[PDB]
């Protein structure tokens, strides 16, 4: 168990749990540890109700977004393994499991990264592949290799080295990697391919374009 | 061909047409033996996504 659930269970235990499940929506019961990092006036640690929309999380505790909320660029809502949304979907989304699963994300840990308009997204992204380059342990061939290969095309992509085909080719990689891996770090490993996939194909095309005709 | 004409004549009299139109030497109307590189293209299987070998 998470150091979180054994934590709160006394709590649960004493104050008598019903009241517990009147938090939040249904199945989303509860009060929720939320981290919110990245581009932020006031980056911090805060506790919260399960249900929050996003934008209140950002604006009352953290300060908002670095510039103001029409800078936000994108949101990471759980931590690395889960889908980036765009600023179009971060309006009106609710901070909770069922909420994140309709926007295709998640919940995860309750880590909200925030990037605004000024980073260069796909480098973020490729970071975080890196990471779980780093992180995979191996035993396994779609981690131990797919990983490996899908951190070598988003170096390449970094730098805008690629051809538009090879992106649908990675999403194929990805689909490889998810749901064949002993554990979830796979599958971890792929959502944020397919998120940047998702969202920011048109930022891909462009760096390949201006890589194409800047080296002819 | 390289021959007279009093017997270009009298071949195509003999034959009763025209050899010179249609010579079964070949002088200098055939390709080059020096060609320049080809670039040959792919199949249809040469794509890099959609392209799972049991749908094939
Ligand atoms: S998916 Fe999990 S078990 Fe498989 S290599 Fe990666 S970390 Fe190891």
């Amino acid at each position: 168990a998470n150091v979180e659930t054994v934590a709160v269970s006394p709590t649960i235990c004493r104050r008598g749990g019903a009241w517990f499940a009147s938090f939040g929506r249904e199945r989303n019961s509860g009060t929720k540890l939320f981290n919110i990092s990245g581009h932020v006036n006031h980056p911090c640690t805060v506790e919260e109700e399960m249900s929050v929309p996003l934008k209140e999380l950002i604006e009352k505790h953290a300060g908002g977004v670095i510039g103001g909320w029409d800078n936000l660029l994108a949101v990471i809502p759980g931590g690395s393994s889960t889908p980036l949304i765009p600023k179009s979907v971060c309006e009106t989304v609710l901070m909770d499991f069922d909420a994140l699963v309709q926007a295709q994300t998640g919940l995860g840990t309750a880590a909200v990264i925030v990037m605004d308009r000024s980073t260069d997204i796909v480098k973020a992204i490729a970071r975080l592949i890196e990471f779980y380059k780093h992180e995979s342990c191996g035993q396994c061939t779609p981690c131990r290799e797919g990983v490996d290969w899908m951190n070598k095309v988003m170096a390449r992509f970094v730098k805008g080295d690629a051809r538009p085909a090879e992106i649908d080719s990675l999403w194929e990689i990805s689909k490889q990697i998810e749901g064949h891996t002993i554990c979830a770090l796979g599958d971890g490993a792929a959502w944020p391919v397919q998120g940047l996939i998702r969202h920011f194909r048109p930022e891909l095309e462009e760096r390949m374009q201006q890589f194409a005709l800047q080296h002819q | 061909a390289s021959a007279t004409r009093v017997i270009q004549l009298l071949r195509n009299w003999a034959s009763g047409r025209d050899l010179q139109a249609k010579l079964q030497l070949r002088y200098q109307e055939i390709s080059k033996r020096t060609q320049p590189p080809p670039k040959l293209p792919v199949g249809p299987s040469h794509k890099l996504s959609n392209n799972y070998y049991c749908t094939r």
